[PDB]
């Protein structure tokens, strides 16, 4: 999922109307909560973009 | 089915307010409270009308736009954040529109936003969605500029393209003058080979 999100954000992060940063961040935080992943996910993936 | 009726009645209110502002004393149109009520109402009307996705709404909003423009020019000294957000959403809809019919609306909304910023010197921090605002300004600038480029190149409708060009230019100039650090401007120029 980090791979995929890194990819898509790497394409659309330049146009704020198709890269809902806040919604994406909240959704990734909720997903990390759901799957008990490393809390460093969201920061790492989003900074990678 | 009540379309033509409301249209003519709006033409009436328009001509009435126009002849009023031209001679405000004869109309007793000195009330800045009434002036601001009128300005805000005509603005919001242009907004709600220009929000409908699916030709009538176009012409109606265009009349409302000419009106609001002349009115703001005359009542500037009587004339903001919510207005900024509203003109933002309005320009957003004007962007999702087919170009060949939204030009004048874009120019109007732009001069409106310019008046909104010139009304009070504001830093980027007080501008809601300032990131998105400059983003859209850049998108429109890029598109229309490339267009005017091709138009001037094929010339191997003269003045209006250059007018809109200089307009967006001064617009972005002021927007950058609001962002002294350029960090957002930096992210922008990095996103676009303007």
């Amino acid at each position: 999922l980090h791979l995929k999100i890194t990819s898509l954000g790497k394409i659309y992060a330049s146009t704020p109307r198709y890269f809902p940063l806040e919604f994406l961040v909240k959704y990734l935080e909720q997903q990390v909560c759901n799957f008990s992943w490393d809390a460093g996910f969201v920061t790492y993936t989003m900074q990678e973009i | 089915n009540s379309l033509t009726e409301y249209q003519q009645l709006l033409s009436a209110w328009r001509m009435f307010l126009i002849v009023a502002t031209h001679n405000a004393d004869v109309m007793h149109l000195t009330n800045p409270e009434v002036r601001q009520k009128l300005f805000k109402d005509i603005l919001g009307g242009t907004q709600a009308l220009l929000v409908v996705p699916r030709v009538a709404c176009m012409h109606l909003s265009s009349m409302l736009c000419t009106v609001m423009i002349i009115l703001l020019r005359r009542w500037k000294n009587d004339l903001p954040e919510d207005i900024l957000n509203s003109l933002t959403q309005i320009l957003e809809g004007v962007l999702q529109r087919d170009q060949q019919l939204v030009e004048k609306t874009k120019a109007q909304i732009f001069s409106a936003l310019i008046s909104v910023l010139e009304m009070k010197p504001m830093k980027a921090s007080e501008i809601p969605q300032y990131s998105q605002l400059l983003l859209n300004v850049c998108e429109t600038l890029q598109e229309e500029v490339v267009s005017l480029v091709d138009h001037t190149r094929h010339e191997v409708q003269k003045d209006q393209r250059d007018g809109v060009c200089v307009l967006g230019l001064h617009l972005a100039k002021e927007l950058c003058e609001a962002d002294e650090e350029g960090d957002q401007w930096q992210q922008v120029l990095r996103k676009l080979p303007v």
